[PDB]
C-alpha cells in the first residue's frame, strides 16, 4: 500500500506511543467479544465465557502481543506488505482457513483501541491513515487466498 | 435480537454522549468520507471539506435517527421505515456502505467515551449499528 | 422484507424443486465445499468426500430447514431460532459463510431449474436466503 | 491465481461453449435486478423499473457484452490478472468509485448465469474453478484500491 508521506507521519508518530505490551491483547480481546465466532479459533485459551474473562485472560494477552508484533512489523514494511506478511498468510490461510474477512474486523477492531486509547489524537485523518494500513496487512495476511 | 444487557448497555452510551449526539454524528461522517473515500460519490452535491455545515448538519439528523432507533428499540422496523425506503429505494445505498458508517460511528464513541466504551459495551454497540443497518437495508430483502 | 411477488416467486420454485430439496441441498453442500475449502473447517469430522452418506444426510436436513422456512415465512425468526441458536452459539458460524451457502444453494437451483430461475426468481430467492440467513445470525445481534 | 491443469481445463473448455454475446447482458441485467444499488452507476441506461426492462434493455446486454470481453480477457491471463486489469481497475477503483464487493456479487452472478445455462454441466468442481476466476479478477479490478 501507498501511504502518502503525510500518511506514513501521522502512522508513524502515532505508533512510536502504543503500549505494544498491551494494545495487541486489548484489540484480540476485544475481537473475541465483539465478533464470538472468531473465539472458535482460540479454544485452547481456556476462559472466554464473558468479556471479563476473556480482557483478563493471561493467553489472550499473551498471544495479541505477537500479533501486534506482527502489525509493528508490517508498519516498518508498508511498501512490502505481501513479502513481510507471506508466512503468516501461509498459516492463516492455508493451515488455519481463517475466513479474510477476519482479518478486515481485527483490523477495524484495532482501530478502535486506537481511537479509545488516542481519543481525539486519533483524528479523522489519522484514522483514514490507519485504515489504509490495516487494510494493507488484511491483503496481505490473505495473499495465499488470491 | 438485542438482549437486555445491550439495551441497558446502548442506553448507558447515549446517555454518557448526551448532547454531542449531533457533533459526534458529524464527525463520524468526516471520518467515514476521509477512510472510506468511496461513499463521498453518494455526497457529489455535499461539500465534505473539514467543518462543513452540510456535513454539520447532516450528520446532526444521522445521530437523531439512531437516538430514535434507541429509543423505539424494540419497535426499529417500524421506527425507520421511512428511512429505510429512503437509503435502499431512491439512494440505493450501497450495503456494504452501512459497515463502514457503523464502524466510524463507533470509532468516534471510542474516541470520546473513555470510561464508557468497554469491551462490553462495545460489543453492544456493535450489535445496535448492526441492527440498524440490517433495518436500513431490509427494503433489499 | 419478502414482498408478496417475492414469496409467490420462492413458493413457485419450492415447488419445482418439489421432492429432489434434500439432494439439491446436499449438492449445494458439496459446491460450497469444493468452492470454498475454508467452509470445511466446520466439518472437520465429516467425511466431505463425492457421494458421502454423511453430507447427503446433512442437505436434507438444510432443506427441510429451508422448507420449513418457507413455510412459516412471515414467522421465519420464531421457525429458526433453534438453529439459530445452535449456528451462533455451539457452532460460532462465522456470518460470511451464510452467503458463500446461499450463493451455492442458488447456484444449485440455477443448474436444475432451467425455467424457473429467471432474473426475477433469482431477486426473490436471493432476498429470501438472505432473510433466512439473517435470523440465523442474528443471535450476533 | 493459479488454477491448477484441471481447474484451466474444466474453466477453458466450458468458456469454449460459451454465448458471448449474450451472458455478458444477462449477468450484468441480473446484477441491476439483484442487487439494485448497483443500479446507480448505470442511471444513463434508460428503462431498469422492472426486470423485464432491465433484460430487454439493449444498453444493458450492449454494456455486458464489453464486461464479458474483459472477463474472457482475464482468461486468456490467468497467470497475470494485475496487469491485464491494470486500466479497469484505474476506472473502476479511482474514476467510478464502485465499491469491490460488487466485482464479487457480478462474478457470482457470472457464475449463476454459467449455472443457468450449462447445467448439469456446470458441476461442483467446474464451479470451484469459476470460483477461483471471478475471485482473481475481483481481486485485479480492485487492485487500485491496494
Ligand atoms: C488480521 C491480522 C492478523 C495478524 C497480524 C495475526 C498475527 C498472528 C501471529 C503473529 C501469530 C503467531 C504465529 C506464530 O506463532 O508464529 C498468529 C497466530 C494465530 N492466529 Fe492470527 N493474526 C491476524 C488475524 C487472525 C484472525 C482474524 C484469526 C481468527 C479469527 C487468527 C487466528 C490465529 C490462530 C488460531 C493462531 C495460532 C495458530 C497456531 O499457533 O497454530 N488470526 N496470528
Ligand atoms: C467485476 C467485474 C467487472 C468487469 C470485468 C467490468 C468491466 C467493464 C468494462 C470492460 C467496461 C468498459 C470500459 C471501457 O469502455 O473501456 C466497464 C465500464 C463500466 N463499469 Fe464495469 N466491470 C466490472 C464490474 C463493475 C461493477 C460491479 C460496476 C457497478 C456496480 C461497474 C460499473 C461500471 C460503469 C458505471 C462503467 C462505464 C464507465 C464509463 O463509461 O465511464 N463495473 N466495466
Ligand atoms: O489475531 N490472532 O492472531
Ligand atoms: O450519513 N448517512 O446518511
Ligand atoms: O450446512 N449448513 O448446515
Ligand atoms: O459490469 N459493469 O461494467
Amino acid at each position: 500500500v501507498h501511504l502518502t508521506p503525510e500518511e506514513k507521519s501521522a502512522v508513524t508518530a502515532l505508533w512510536g506511543k502504543v503500549n505494544v505490551d498491551e494494545v495487541g491483547g486489548e484489540a484480540l480481546g476485544r475481537l473475541l467479544v465483539v465478533y464470538p465466532w472468531t473465539q472458535r479459533f482460540f479454544e485452547s485459551f481456556g476462559d472466554l465465557s464473558t468479556p471479563d474473562a476473556v480482557m483478563g485472560n493471561p493467553k489472550v494477552k499473551a498471544h495479541g502481543k505477537k500479533v501486534l508484533g506482527a502489525f509493528s512489523d508490517g508498519l516498518a514494511h508498508l511498501d512490502n506488505l505481501k513479502g513481510t506478511f507471506a508466512t503468516l498468510s501461509e498459516l492463516h490461510c492455508d493451515k488455519l482457513h481463517v475466513d479474510p474477512e477476519n482479518f478486515r474486523l481485527l483490523g477495524n477492531v484495532l482501530v478502535c483501541v486506537l481511537a479509545h486509547h488516542f481519543g481525539k489524537e486519533f483524528t479523522p485523518p489519522v484514522q483514514a491513515a490507519y485504515q489504509k494500513v490495516v487494510a494493507g496487512v488484511a491483503n496481505a495476511l490473505a495473499h495465499k487466498y488470491h | 435480537v438485542l438482549s437486555p444487557a445491550d439495551k441497558t448497555n446502548v442506553k448507558a452510551a447515549w446517555g454518557k454522549v448526551g448532547a454531542h449526539a449531533g457533533e459526534y454524528g458529524a464527525e463520524a461522517l468526516e471520518r467515514m468520507f476521509l477512510s472510506f473515500p468511496t461513499t463521498k460519490t453518494y455526497f457529489p452535491h455535499f461539500d465534505l471539506s473539514h467543518g462543513s455545515a452540510q456535513v454539520k448538519g447532516h450528520g446532526k439528523k444521522v445521530a437523531d435517527a439512531l437516538t430514535n432507533a434507541v429509543a423505539h428499540v424494540d419497535d426499529m422496523p417500524n421506527a425507520l421505515s421511512a428511512l429505510s425506503d429512503l437509503h435502499a429505494h431512491k439512494l440505493r445505498v450501497d450495503p456494504v456502505n452501512f459497515k463502514l458508517l457503523s464502524h466510524c460511528l463507533l470509532v468516534t464513541l471510542a474516541a470520546h467515551l473513555p470510561a464508557e466504551f468497554t469491551p462490553a459495551v462495545h460489543a453492544s454497540l456493535d450489535k445496535f449499528l448492526a441492527s440498524v443497518s440490517t433495518v436500513l437495508t431490509s427494503k433489499y430483502r
